[PDB]
RNA sequence: UAUGGUACGCAAGUCUGAAACUUAAAGGAAUUGACGGAACAGCACACCAGAAGUGGAACCUGCGGCUUAAUUUGACUCAACAC
């Protein structure tokens, strides 16, 4: 199953994994299936606000962090 | 040195209180004494469930996966090594309605 | 694949009785009459737990009321059913169990004029008025004399509306929210009761059913 | 072609309906299904059938296995729904179901296979034997 | 514990109950350390994203062994061993 998503970061939000090498994020979605969509990735790099991402699955959504 | 004055379990005004066997090992505790936490959770993983909702036959359903209900019994070995519950300083000891 | 296992296996279709949709609900299966073994006579006894998926209007909010089904009959390929039990999931029970407060349960044998011993068992919980959030501090509980005159006025009013009704009555009715409301109006009194429930029904004794009674419980609008 | 001893006559609305019930114990996974009776037996599989080691008799990889192998099977059969009815070893024993529940129950669907009603039914002492432990339970 | 019990017990034992002898401590709560195969929280190239690699080879140079008339000697986890 190939279908893709562009989602550009609005918020860096945490820092995350067991050595702490990922960064938790908040996302708005530019596809245009749908549109201005909010999410919550955690994300492996080093990222900005306003990057973009791409996302395979809109429908995994990150546990945030506590 | 008396280090608690409840003595670590809930009982006054009788003598004697009925033994409960602990879920994890099974040793005989009183149920006063007793760490007992009641357990509502869900089956499946947040993921499994999106799985599990896609393919739910009767679409009749509101929340219409059950949860599971547990009443959850530790002796103290077990509950402390467990994490269950854990050490505290003198003053927070007597602390007694905690969590969030 | 040598010769698929089920090679031997007859199908038959579930047909509930009076109070439930005609529609069949589940099937069957069972080996194929050998010359000895009868193949409708293998079924005669067995057992169907199902929920309401048995009700096609009003079923999809209750699958929290089990109901169990017995097979009195076969007719041409599909299996009719008479009553059985009735029951509760696990979930629709600990959904209903709360600390501070005092749970009662009330147990009654009774007789149809159809000619069934049914035993049914009955839950209730004490109701909060007070208007705070029920708690340690909000404790609920009702006296255990006010318990046993509840026990005492549940059982004997069940037994009464057991005794005038027939068992497709019964069951209909002990189904529905009918009771539950009546229970109520007769509880209040000694104390004000919330989510009372039928928490199990068994059946003790069961007449054969003559064809006519099983064709009067048929009956299908 | 395709002789599915399965029932007679069905459609494309139509839902067939098994039972599965499938037993977790920390030391096993058992999926297993029938009719709405229970009483003629469809599919078996346990984890120890789909491992060599001992060990991962339990395990997802195991209860996945299991799962898919039953899916096929009912597949032939023409059964799309499966009401399902969950149990851990219960009773005296613990109640909290094992590894492989969870597992089997998604493999389960994953593998396109619909899903009925749910039920936890494991056997609920009103009250017990006693325990298999010591009075001490088990110590180490 | 010994012993005596017209004190008990079928028994296990219970009840009653010594002294000789020996000894400067044993003991109670609490403080501070140190420690923990307890709980929590920091920090460091400790790990993480990586790189260059040693460990494998020949040779060089230290240790240890082993031979030796003698194989002078100090130094063995970082915190000995191209010191
Ligand atoms: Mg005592
Ligand atoms: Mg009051
Ligand atoms: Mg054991
Ligand atoms: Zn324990």
């Amino acid at each position: 199953t190939e279908e893709t998503t562009k989602a550009r970061i609005m918020d860096v939000l945490g820092k995350t994994g067991s050595r702490g090498g990922i960064t938790q994020v908040r996302v708005v979605l530019i596809s245009g299936k749908e549109e201005g969509r909010q999410l919550i990735r955690n994300v492996k790099g080093a990222c900005r606000v306003g990057d973009v991402l791409e996302l395979m699955e809109c429908e995994r959504e990150a546990r945030r962090l506590r | 040195p008396v280090k608690r004055r409840n003595a670590g379990r809930s009982q006054k005004n009788r003598g004697h209180t009925r033994t409960v066997p602990c879920t994890n090992c099974g040793r005989q505790v009183a149920k006063d004494k007793a760490v007992k936490r009641y357990t509502v959770r869900d089956m499946v993983d947040p993921s499994s469930k999106r799985d599990i909702q896609q393919k739910l036959a009767f679409e009749n359903e509101k929340q219409g996966i059950p949860k599971l209900y547990v009443k959850l019994q530790y002796c103290i070995s077990c509950a402390i090594h467990s994490r269950v519950v854990r050490v505290r300083c003198a003053e927070d000891r007597r602390i007694r309605r905690p969590p969030i | 694949r040598t010769i698929d296992p089920l090679s031997r296996k007859e199908w038959y279709d579930f047909r509930a009785p009076i109070p439930f949709s005609s529609k069949s609900f589940g099937k069957t299966l069972v080996t194929k009459s050998s010359g000895n073994r009868i193949a409708s006579e293998e079924i005669k006894g067995r057992v169907v737990e199902s929920t309401l998926a048995d009700l096609k209007d009003n079923s999809n909010d209750k699958a929290w009321r089990k109901v169990k089904l017995v097979i009195d009959e076969v007719d041409g390929r599909n299996a009719k059913t008479s009553f059985y039990g009735l029951d509760i999931t696990r979930d629709r029970l600990c959904s209903m169990i709360r600390k501070w407060q005092t749970l009662i349960e009330a147990r009654v044998d009774c007789k149809t004029n159809d000619g069934y011993i049914i035993r049914v068992f009955t839950l209730a919980f004490t109701k909060k008025t007070s208007a705070g959030k029920q708690s340690s501090t909000s404790t609920c509980y009702a006296k255990s004399s006010q318990v046993r005159a509840i026990r005492r006025k549940i059982n004997t009013f069940i037994t009464n509306e057991a005794a005038k009704l027939g068992i497709a009555e019964f069951s209909k009715n002990l189904i529905g929210e009918d009771y539950t409301k009546k229970i109520e109006k007769e509880t209040k009194n000694i104390f004000p009761l919330q989510n009372i429930t039928i928490r199990k029904v068994k059946v003790l004794k069961r007449p054969k059913l003559d064809a006519t009674k099983i064709a009067e419980l048929y009956s299908h609008e | 072609e395709v002789i599915s001893y399965g029932p007679p006559n069905v459609g494309a609305n139509e839902n067939v309906f098994g039972v599965c019930h499938i037993m977790a114990t920390w030391n096993d996974t058992f999926i297993h299904v029938t009719d709405l009776s229970g009483r003629e037996t469809l599919v078996r599989v346990t984890g120890g059938m789909k491992v060599k080691a001992d060990r991962e008799e339990s395990s997802p990889y195991a209860a996945m296995q299991a799962a898919i192998d039953v899916v096929n099977r009912c597949k032939e059969l023409k059964i799309n729904a499966l009401h399902i009815k969950l149990r851990a070893k219960g009773g005296v024993e613990t109640k909290q179901p094992g590894p492989g529940a969870q597992s089997a129950l998604r493999a389960l669907a994953r593998s396109g296979m619909k899903i009925g009603r749910i039920e936890d039914v494991t056997p609920i002492p009103t009250d017990s034997t006693r325990r298999e432990g010591g009075r001490r339970g088990r110590r180490l």
